[PDB]
C-alpha cells in the first residue's frame, strides 16, 4: 500500500510515481494507478538503488506496451498487456477489452536467427602503408591513382596515423567500414591547402572544386 | 576486397544470420542441386530473391529458403463465456512451433472431436472450432442433415395441409 | 500492479494504447526481508511496494558509483518534509 | 432440347499481407519509421480480412442454398434420362461428376509476408452441396427449393415443365423416348464441347491469372529503389550513418506504402466484381436450377426447361 | 487519427512547426503534412467511394425488390422470402429497409 | 518558464485566440464539469484532440 | 544563430527548461557548433 515507481528518461528527467491504498493481504488484485507525483530534472547518470531502513519490493521494468480504460473521472480502472497472452493481444488489436466470439488475426510468428555467420575469403593484406606514407603525393593536377583489389582490406592503419582535420565519409558509416566488402577500392592521394578542403566534397561547386579535382 | 571478420563455421539447417562477401541476410541454408556455371555465386530467382549463392571457401551450391514464418490467429469465445482461447498459426507445420495440423494451419489450445456440427467459429479447409460442454473443440462441419427421397417410378407426395 | 499515467492528458470513456517502460504483468517480483552486494540495479525502472505502518521505511538513495566520484541522489522522507539532494 | 453452359465466377483467393514485413524486412529501424505514418498498415488488414469473408460469404451463398443433404436413390432409372454425367461417380476418391472432373482438370511470392489463406468450403463439400442439389432437382423437381421435399416421377416432372413453357404434356408423353435420346446426346455434347474449346473456361482462369499478376507486381516493386541508394534495406542499414538512412527508408516506406495501396485498391475493385458475379449466380441457382423460370434468356438460349450445377475451381457452371 | 501522424516531420502541429522553425526549413516539414494528410483524405475518398458503390447495389436490389415483392407477386424463386410467395410488407429502418 | 507577454482577462462563450502555457488555438472557451484530478492540465477526447 | 526556435518568437514562446552550456571556442570554431557541422570541436570537444 505504498507503491513508488521511479523511472529515469533521457527523454534525462527522473518521474516519481505514488498511490496509497487500503490492504488487507500482500500485493492483491486491484488496478490502483500510480499518480505521478516529482519530476524533478535531474540529468546525472543513475545504474543503482538503495532503501534506508529507520517490506521491500524491488521489480524491474522491460519496454512494453499496455492498453488503458479512463472512466467518467479520467481515472484508470483496466488495463491490459498486450504481451502477457493471445488473449490480450487481440484485445490490443481490438481496442476493446470485451471481446466478441470470432477468429482474430493479432500478429505474426518469426522464427529468430539461432546464430551468425561469417564465411569472407584469404590472408594477403592491401597495400595502405604505399598510398599513406609515401613522403610525396604529387599534385592536386596530377594525383596518383592506386588501384587496390585482391586483398585483406584493413583500416586500422588509417586510424593509427595523425589526427585527421577532415575524416568524412558519404555513402559508407565510418564506424562499419570493416565489416563491408567492396569490389575495387581507388586511391586518390594529393596535397591541397587548408582552406580549400570544404570545397572538396560530392555535390558543392566551387572554383577549387570544378578545376582542380571534382568528386 | 573485404574486412577483418573471422570467418565462422557453415550451418545447415538452421535459421541463422549470414554474410557471404557483404550479402547479408537471415535464412536456412540448404544442399542444392542447381547446377551454377563456374562463373558466379549471386543466385537469384523470378521473385528478385538470392534464392542461391555458392560458398566461397568450399564451391558449393547453397539454397537460401526464408526463416519459417505466419500470421497467428486467435480463435476465442465472448469474453464472459470464456477466457480460453485457440492459437493457429497459419500456413505452418507443427514441428516447426492440443496441437492439430489442419490444411489451414497448426491449431493448438483445441481438440480435434470426430463428429460434424454446424460452422460456429470459421478455421480454414472445412475445419471450424466450438465452445462446447467446456473446451474448444475442432470438427469437420456437416453440411447438412441427410435426407433420402422416396424415388420411385410410380409414387408421387401431395401436401395435405400448408402453413 | 505497476500501472501508472503516462502523461498529464485528461481522458474520459476511453481506451488508450500506451508503448511505455511498464511493469510486466504477472511478472516475478523478489520480496526483500532486511532483518536487522547489498546494492541493486536500475534497469529501466524500479516497481517498490511496502506495507509498514509506523514509518519503518523513510527514503531511498540512487546512483552509479555510490561514493564522492559520481553524482547521487538521496530521497529521505522525515515526519514532516521529504528532503531530495543531488550532492 | 438444349444444353448449353453458363459459366459464371463465385470466388477469388483468399490473400493477408503483412504490412510490416513487406515494408520493412526484420529491421527495427525500419519499422520505428513505419509507426509513425499512421494506421495504413491495420486498414490495408482490415480490407483483405474483409476481402476474405466476402468471398466465403459468395461461396456459401452460391452453394449452400439447401438445407438438406439429398441422395439419388440406388436405382438409376428416370424414364430414360441419363444423369451419369452429372451424377457423382464413387469409383472417384474425388467424388465428383465426369463433367466436374474434366471442369477442375481444365481450369515465392510468400517469402516477403503475402500469404494464401484456404477457401472455408472444401471443394468436396462444394461438390457435395451441388450433388445435394441434383438429388434434389431429380427426385423432388422444384419442390425442395420451396419447402419440403416432394416425391414425383421424372416424366411427370418434365410434363409439368412443359407445361410451364405453354406446351401440353402429352407431347411428353407421345415422346418420350425421343426426348430422353435427345438430351443424353446434348449431356454427352457437354463433355465433347468444353474439352474442345478452351475459351469456354477462360473466365475463371482469367481470374485466377489476374490475382496472381497483382501479386507478382508486388513482389517485383520490391526491387525498385524509389530514388534510394539501394532496394535492400539491410544494405542501407549496415552501409550508412542513421541519419541518411532514416532519410533512404522513409523513401522505401512511401514507396512500398503506395505499392500496397494500390494492391489493396485493385483488390476491392475485383472483390466487388466477383461478387456481383456471386450474386448472380445465386439468383440463377434459385431461379434457374430450383426452379422453372420464365424470363428470357436468364436461363440459357430457348424456353427454359431445367438447370444442373456443376462445381468448377472458382465458379459453377 | 491521421491528424496526429508525423509523417516524418518534428511536429504533427502545424503552429508549432511555424512557431518553431524558419520558413525555408519549416516548408519541407509542412510539405511532409500535406503530403501525408492529403493522402489520408483520397483514401477516405477512395474507400468512400467503393462502399458508395455497394450501397447503391443494395439499393438497386431494394427498389426490384419493393417494385415486384410488394407491388405485385413474383414467381421468382427464393427472391421474395423461401417458399411460394404470397405478398410482402414494407418497413423503414435506420439507413435501410426490412 | 513563459516570457514577457502578459495575462490578458479570460474572454469565455466567444471565438477567441487562445494562447495557454505555450499551446495556441482558436476557439470559445466555456466553464467545464469535467471534473480533472489535481495533475493533468490537458484534455482530449477519443478523437485525440 | 537559433536553429530548432525562430530568435523572432522566443518572448512569446513557453518552454519546459532552459539549459545553458558555456564555454569559450575560436571564432573560426563557431560555425563549428551547429547540427550538421563535423569539425574537431564537435567530435572531441562538444558534441550537439
Ligand atoms: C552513465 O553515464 C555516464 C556519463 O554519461 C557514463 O560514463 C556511464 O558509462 C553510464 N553508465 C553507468 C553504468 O554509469
Ligand atoms: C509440414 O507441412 C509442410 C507443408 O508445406 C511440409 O512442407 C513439411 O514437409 C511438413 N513437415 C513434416 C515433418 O510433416
Ligand atoms: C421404377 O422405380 C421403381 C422404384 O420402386 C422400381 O421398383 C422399378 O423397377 C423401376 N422401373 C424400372 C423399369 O426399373
Ligand atoms: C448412360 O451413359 C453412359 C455413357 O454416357 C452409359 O455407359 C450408361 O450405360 C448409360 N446409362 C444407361 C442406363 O444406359
Amino acid at each position: 500500500k505504498n507503491l513508488r515507481e521511479f523511472v529515469f528518461k533521457n527523454i534525462f528527467k527522473i518521474y516519481s510515481k505514488h498511490t496509497p491504498i487500503n490492504l488487507e493481504r500482500d500485493l492483491p488484485q486491484g488496478f490502483s494507478a500510480l499518480e505521478p507525483l516529482v519530476d524533478l530534472p535531474i540529468g546525472i547518470n543513475i545504474t543503482r538503488f538503495q532503501t534506508l531502513l529507520a517490506a521491500y519490493y524491488v521489480g524491474y521494468l522491460q519496454p512494453r506496451t499496455f492498453l488503458l480504460k479512463y472512466n467518467e473521472n479520467g481515472t484508470i480502472t483496466d488495463a491490459v498487456d498486450c504481451a502477457l497472452d493471445p488473449l490480450s493481444e487481440t484485445k490490443c488489436t481490438l481496442k476493446s477489452f470485451t471481446v466478441e466470439k470470432g477468429i482474430y488475426q493479432t500478429s505474426n510468428f518469426r522464427v529468430q536467427p539461432t546464430e551468425s555467420i561469417v564465411r569472407f575469403p584469404i590472408t594477403n593484406l592491401c597495400p595502405f602503408h604505399e598510398v599513406f606514407n609515401a613522403t610525396t603525393f604529387a599534385s592536386v593536377y596530377a594525383w596518383n591513382r592506386k588501384r587496390i583489389s585482391n586483398c585483406v582490406a584493413d583500416y586500422s592503419v588509417i586510424y593509427n596515423f595523425a589526427p585527421f582535420f577532415a575524416f568524412k565519409c558519404y555513402g559508407v558509416s565510418p564506424t562499419k567500414l570493416n565489416d563491408l566488402c567492396f569490389t575495387n577500392v581507388y586511391a586518390d592521394s594529393f596535397v591541397i591547402r587548408g582552406n580549400e578542403v570544404s570545397q572538396i566534397a560530392p555535390g558543392q561547386t566551387g572554383n577549387i572544386a570544378d578545376y582542380n579535382y571534382k568528386l | 576486397v573485404c574486412g577483418p571478420k573471422k570467418s565462422t563455421n557453415l550451418v545447415k539447417n538452421k535459421c541463422v544470420n549470414f554474410n557471404f562477401n557483404g550479402l547479408t541476410g537471415t535464412g536456412v541454408l540448404t544442399e542444392s542441386n542447381k547446377k551454377f556455371l563456374p562463373f558466379q555465386q549471386f543466385g537469384r530467382d523470378i521473385a528478385d530473391t538470392t534464392d542461391a549463392v555458392r560458398d566461397p571457401q568450399t564451391l558449393e551450391i547453397l539454397d537460401i529458403t526464408p526463416c519459417s514464418f505466419g500470421g497467428v490467429s486467435v480463435i476465442t469465445p465472448g469474453t464472459n463465456t470464456s477466457n480460453q482461447v485457440a492459437v493457429l498459426y497459419q500456413g505452418v507445420n507443427c514441428t516447426e512451433v492440443n496441437v492439430f495440423q489442419t490444411r489451414a494451419g497448426c491449431l493448438i489450445g483445441a481438440e480435434y472431436v470426430n463428429n460434424s456440427y454446424e460452422c460456429d467459429i470459421p478455421i480454414g479447409a472445412g475445419i471450424c472450432a466450438s465452445y462446447q460442454t467446456q473446451s474448444i473443440i475442432a470438427y469437420t462441419m456437416s453440411l447438412g442433415a441427410e435426407n433420402s427421397v422416396a424415388y420411385s417410378n410410380n409414387s408421387i407426395a401431395i401436401p395435405t395441409n400448408f402453413t | 500492479r505497476g500501472v501508472y499515467y503516462p502523461d498529464k492528458v485528461f481522458r474520459s470513456s476511453v481506451l488508450h494504447s500506451t508503448q511505455d517502460l511498464f511493469l510486466p504483468f504477472f511478472s516475478n517480483v523478489t520480496w526483500f526481508h532486511a532483518i536487522h552486494n547489498p546494492a541493486l540495479p536500475f534497469n529501466d525502472g524500479v516497481y517498490f511496494a511496502s506495507t509498514e505502518k509506523s514509518n519503518i521505511i523513510r527514503g531511498w538513495i540512487f546512483g552509479t558509483t555510490l561514493d564522492s566520484k559520481t553524482q547521487s541522489l538521496l530521497i529521505v522522507n522525515n515526519a514532516t518534509n521529504v528532503v531530495i539532494k543531488v550532492c | 432440347i438444349s444444353v448449353t453452359t453458363e459459366i459464371l465466377p463465385v470466388s477469388m483467393t483468399k490473400t493477408s499481407v503483412d504490412c510490416t514485413m513487406y515494408i520493412c524486412g526484420d529491421s527495427t529501424e525500419c519499422s520505428n519509421l513505419l509507426l509513425q505514418y499512421g494506421s495504413f498498415c491495420t486498414q490495408l488488414k482490415r480490407a483483405l480480412t474483409g476481402i476474405a469473408v466476402e468471398q466465403d460469404k459468395n461461396t456459401q451463398e452460391v452453394f449452400a442454398q439447401v438445407k438438406q443433404i439429398y441422395k439419388t436413390p440406388p436405382i438409376k432409372y428416370f424414364g430414360g434420362f441419363n444423369f451419369s454425367q452429372i451424377l457423382p461417380d464413387p469409383s472417384k476418391p474425388s467424388k465428383r461428376s465426369p463433367i466436374e472432373d474434366l471442369l477442375f482438370n481444365k481450369v515465392a511470392q510468400k517469402f516477403n509476408g503475402l500469404t494464401v489463406l484456404p477457401p472455408l468450403l472444401t471443394d468436396e463439400m462444394i461438390a457435395q452441396y451441388t450433388s445435394a442439389l441434383l438429388a434434389g432437382t431429380i427426385t423432388s423437381g422444384w419442390t425442395f427449393g420451396a419447402g419440403p421435399a416432394l416425391q414425383i416421377p421424372f416424366p411427370m416432372q418434365m410434363a409439368y415443365r412443359f407445361n410451364g413453357i405453354g406446351v401440353t404434356q402429352n407431347v411428353l408423353y407421345e415422346n418420350q423416348k425421343l426426348i430422353a435420346n435427345q438430351f443424353n446426346s446434348a449431356i454427352g455434347k457437354i463433355q465433347d464441347s468444353l474439352s474442345s474449346t478452351p475459351s469456354a473456361l477462360g473466365k475463371l482462369q482469367d481470374v485466377v491469372n489476374h490475382n496472381a499478376q497483382a501479386l507478382n507486381t508486388l513482389v517485383k516493386q520490391l526491387s525498385s529503389k524509389f530514388g534510394a541508394i539501394s532496394s535492400v534495406l539491410n544494405d542501407i542499414l549496415s552501409r550508412l550513418d542513421p541519419p541518411e538512412a532514416e532519410v533512404q527508408i522513409d523513401r522505401l516506406i512511401t514507396g512500398r506504402l503506395q505499392s500496397l495501396q494500390t494492391y489493396v485498391t485493385q483488390q476491392l475493385i475485383r472483390a466487388a466484381e466477383i461478387r456481383a458475379s456471386a450474386n448472380l449466380a445465386a439468383t440463377k441457382m434459385s431461379e434457374c436450377v430450383l426452379g422453372q423460370s420464365k424470363r428470357v434468356d436468364f436461363c440459357g438460349k430457348g424456353y427454359h426447361l431445367m438447370s444442373f450445377p456443376q462445381s468448377a475451381p472458382h465458379g459453377v457452371v
